[PDB]
RNA sequence: CACGGACCAAGGAGUCUAACGUCUAUGCGAGUGUUUGGGUGUAAAACCCAUACGCGUAAUGAAAGUGAACGUAGGUUGGGG
RNA sequence: GUCGAAUUUGGGUAUAGGGGCGAAAGACUAAUCGAACCAUCUAGUAGCUGGUUCCUGCCGAAGUUUCCCUCAGGAUAGCAGAAGCUCGUAUCAGUUUUAUGAGGUAAAGCGAAUGAUUAGAGGUUCCGGGGUCGAAAUGACCUUGACCUAUUCUCAAACUUU
RNA sequence: AGAACUGGCGAUGCGGGAUGAACCGAACGUAGAGUUAAGGUGCCGGAAUACACGCUCAUCAGACACCACAAAAGGUGUUAG
RNA sequence: GCCCUGAAAAUGGAUGGCGCUCAAGCGUGUUACCUAUACUCUACCGUCAGGGUUGAUAUGAUGCCCUGACGAGUAGGCAGG
RNA sequence: GUGAUUUCUGCCCAGUGCUCUGAAUGUCAAAGUGAAGAAAUUCAACCAAGCGCGGGUAAACGGCGGGAGUAACUAUGACU
RNA sequence: GAAGACAUUGUCAGGUGGGGAGUUUGGCUGGGGCGGCACAUCUGUUAAACGAUAACGCAGAUGUCCUAAGGGGGGCUCAUGGAGAACAGAAAUCUCCAGUAGAACAAAAGGGUAAAAGCCCCCUUGAUUUUGAUUUUCAGUGUGAAUACAAACCAUGAAAGUGUGGCCUAUCGAUCCUUUAGUCCCUCGGAAUUUGAGGCUAGAGGUGCCAGAAAAGUUACCACAGGGAUAACUGGCUUGUGGCAGUCAAGCGUUCAUAGCGACAUUGCUUUUUGAUUCUUCGAUGUCGGCUCUUCCUAUCAUACCGAAGCAGAAUUCGGUAA
């Protein structure tokens, strides 16, 4: 038997937060070969039931959904028990931890009645979303996913880093976050231009400032999905802070 | 068999999805609790 | 990508005919009118029954958009339309 | 899957044939600077031998 | 050691129509088509016929529209007779 | 197997087809049931099987190109037949010679690239990356990252001068 | 399993390889006479139990290519060097 | 070089068979011979091509006559019956 | 739904269902109202149920896994 | 007697609605199914010295990036090595010498490049308008991308010149619909004006299954049309692997290379088995084992006769003929 795990995404971040805790966990104890793929790789077994035992380890902490195939080895006669080659197709959700996500509209009104422009905000058995203009947040399971799957708008390659002007806390405060009035300025602007930028954040206590701080930049990009194009304009920022650049 | 009843078939026996119906359920749906605020047994 | 937010470009006009200056933008489309002719014939083939009439297409693929920028000529207002190529990102060089 | 067996038997029953020259050959290719102005050197030509 | 056939007789399968393409025969020929109809009849035949209409004589443009001789209807190269 | 009863049974009567009835087997509904029978739409459609009826003469292939929810099929080009038309030995030709081009295969030479080199004496440059957490203020770990000088080995075999 | 060039079979009979779609010869109207190809000439079987020089005796010899199975390693068996 | 061993598979069997041992085996050479629908010559049929003949004889030239070459064929095309 | 009697029927309301005698505008059609216009129309406000929020329910569908620390050494079918 | 302009009923509108209805549930493929995209493309190699040439062959790549990394011009020489200079060393900055490209040119690989195509500096918008011809894939259709001019207008340079994006080879998209730009042009057909709509010429929004349908499963209750084009038992071919025979036999067997056994590697056989294709049967060749019964092979377990041993006898071992 094999498994075999995908994710069609270039930067294989969940991946590779994946094959980061599986050397905690030590769930490589009846690992034959690992053979790599084109986007993900491949577990092989000697038997069924360590098969079983992996994914059974990866549905606890890794959003997927699986099959299971088979391939005739030979068929045995006088007992009529053939033996077999099983295949597993392990695929993950394609969205990585920090992304920009344009839900669909009946899924964000399901789901608590979420703003339809959240980011990701952690990866678990479940996914888990977040508003950053209000600390609003909801979960999607996989098999709720897989129904009417999306992905997601801007990947984390897409990230330009911005100056942190002013952090204005006059927000209301969730646990471990803190909603604010962050007046940024990006750092290719200021130096030639005088312009800023307001947002309600969730890093109202993360950064203080002069600071460097990491995001999205919706006013200079080029989107071409239905679900963006779906919204409307007049209420989408310009910036999306996702996470504090602090150098060390 | 699962032209009998909505309860029917499958390799065991097993009622598969909730059991409490709606109110507002058609007729030919409305087998088994029908507005069930309440189920199961509260102490004995 | 990155544009100035002005460009020197042969400007097509009857009074100018010659390279003049033009003010460039990022084209915008429509509103999308409901008395557009082919939405006429829509509402009316899509009332009644029969559901769905007409193809609604799912499987999208491109990622990105081709840029137009309309050019208005600083002197008679006359306007032009280029398109660069896919890009994830543009802005205006101001 | 291509397998070209056959193909050069088909090709040389009915001949492999040229493209037949002519004189004269089109001006729709050169240069139109030169077709231009050799249209009015072949009319002045005309016009010269017609009254000879 | 693929499928049909035990044998015999009779029946049994690229037809007709509407609109067309190429080629051929015929009639007339910048015209052509009598037969919707009328006259007539030895009576579903044959014969005779007006007005229209179809195609052709002119194209081009989305359309409004415009609409084919500088010249022994042109010059050169071959061309049967 | 059961045999005094949730028993067996006659006659009457009720329920009719996406309907009935079912102590539930998709069972039974006139030898028909995972949707009865009869007639019509109907000569339903089939890129799929089978058949396709006289003789002789002349000429005679293809299983390949391109596109197709395309791979037991079409269109398209090719191969082939028929009708010819303009001409009359031209222009040509699955061929050679002469002159002049293009090539980089065989042969010929060739020596190095790191993984597999049996790696020695070891270097210790401590160069960080990635991921998780981190009112990120400060930063922890999962880690991985470098052998180092000469140089091994008979050809592994990369590549070109001709 | 997948290609390159040519020839062929498919579509093809005839002489030969006992027989065989593909190999050798040669492509076909109906006959007569002559000569040959590929293959053969003890007998079946048309044709030399021809001629010339050697080798081999096998208690499963060997005899027409494709082709219808054969190696490494031995034998002072025999012959030649 | 030849022969033997190495060389084992299941119905009874295969240089095609009988059989062959100074071969009817093997290597090589020289002749003679056998025979295909092939080559050569002749006759006939057909097809194709070229040419002659409306002197005017059966006004017909559809014919008649002279010469040469050629003839395989599935799917398929055409022609004459 | 389970299937005489005896004896038990543990822990979970996060998920999916069902339900509510809970908040009230977050979304919210047709009609109605207002504004601009010559008008066709367009825009805006309001906006019912439902959805969303909050609670209940497992003899409803169902589910019942792991890691660290507790000193000399061990981590308990213990405690954090 | 109750209820009362509320229920009811009629018509529109939103929610719910597998209770029911109609459908669909891509392709390639060493079977199908996963996986992959060999489905639109690019480089090297397969590929066998013009061109063409396949595989789910191999090594990689594309769906991006750039107002400069486009265009023109001017200066200059790169990687690296050596020799020197306070802190300064392996390795900061400066100077000289050698330096055919061993550097760099956004990105795969290949080609190209030295008063440059590289590195700095200056000025700019040829990354523009009009449509034609041509090359590649090719039907000589489309799409994409390039090539050389023509008529304008410009840029740069003293000038010759160069420039129609990127040094070259990839970096992308029809009809219908919507929307923008232009003559402000045509039409709304009884005649007008103004909105509104429809046209023409160029673009954009997209089909990545990339010449471009809008689409989930199951059937062990199943059905039809066919298929040995293709899996199923049997055979045919094949020997990787399964078995046995010889070949050199390190050593072990008490220093006893063979009375026996065991290395590396090595030649080869039989179909009596694992595998590989798909050739025969899909208008059916009845599918495991056992019972029954016959015959054949030898690769001999016993019996017969021999020979050889760390064979005294006894018992064993090994080998030969032998079915
Ligand atoms: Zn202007």
């Amino acid at each position: 038997a094999t498994v075999q795990i995908r994710q069609k995404v270039p930067h294989k971040r969940t991946f590779l937060f994946l094959e980061q805790l599986i050397l905690k966990h030590n769930a490589h104890v009846d690992t034959i070969s690992i053979s790599e793929a084109k986007d993900g790789l491949d577990f092989f077994y000697a038997q069924k039931n360590h098969a079983v035992k992996m994914i059974d380890f990866l549905n606890a902490v890794v959003p997927i959904k699986h099959k299971k195939s088979e391939e005739l080895i030979s068929q045995d006669t006088h007992t009529g028990a053939s033996t077999y080659k099983f295949s597993y197709s392990v695929e993950i959700v394609p969205i990585c931890k920090d992304d920009l996500v344009v839900l669909p509209k009946k899924l964000a009104k399901s789901m608590g009645n979420i703003s339809q422009f959240v980011l990701c905000s952690k990866i678990s058995n479940t996914v888990q979303f977040m508003d950053p203009t209000t600390l609003q947040t909801a979960d999607l399971s996989p098999s709720v996913y897989w129904r009417a799957p999306f992905n997601a708008l801007a990947d984390v390659t897409q990230l330009v880093e911005f100056i942190v002007l002013d952090v204005d806390s006059t927000g209301i405060s969730r646990g471990n976050r803190v909603l604010a009035d962050i007046t940024v300025a990006r750092t290719s602007d200021l130096g030639v231009n005088d312009q800023v930028y307001y947002v309600r954040s969730h890093l109202g206590g993360i950064c203080h400032a002069g600071d460097s701080v990491m995001g999205y930049f919706i006013a200079n990009s080029n989107y071409n999905s239905d679900l963006f194009d779906g919204l409307n304009i007049d209420y989408v920022p310009d910036v999306v802070l996702v996470k504090k650049l602090y150098q060390r | 068999n699962p032209v009998d009843h909505p309860h029917g078939g499958g390799n065991h026996q097993h009622i598969g999805k909730a059991s409490t119906i709606s109110r507002g359920a058609v007729s030919g749906q409305k087998a088994g609790l029908i507005a069930a605020r309440r189920t199961g047994l509260l102490r004995g | 990508v990155n544009v100035p937010k002005t460009r020197k470009t042969y400007c097509k006009g009857k009074t100018c005919r010659k390279h003049t200056q033009h003010k460039v933008t990022q084209y915008k489309a429509g509103k999308a009118s409901l008395f557009a002719q082919g939405k006429r014939r829509y509402d009316r083939k899509q009332s009644g029954f029969g559901g769905q009439t007409k193809p609604v297409f799912h499987k999208k693929a491109k990622t990105t958009k081709k840029v137009v920028l309309r050019l208005e000529c600083v002197k008679c207002k006359t306007r032009a339309q280029l398109t660069l190529k896919r890009c994830k990102h543009f802005e205006l060089g101001g | 899957n291509h397998t070209a067996h056959n193909q050069t038997r088909k090709a040389h029953r009915n001949g492999i044939k040229k493209p037949k020259t002519y004189k004269y050959p089109s001006l729709k290719g050169v240069d139109p600077k030169f077709r231009r102005n050799h249209k009015h050197a072949l009319h002045g030509t005309a016009k010269a031998l017609a009254a000879a």
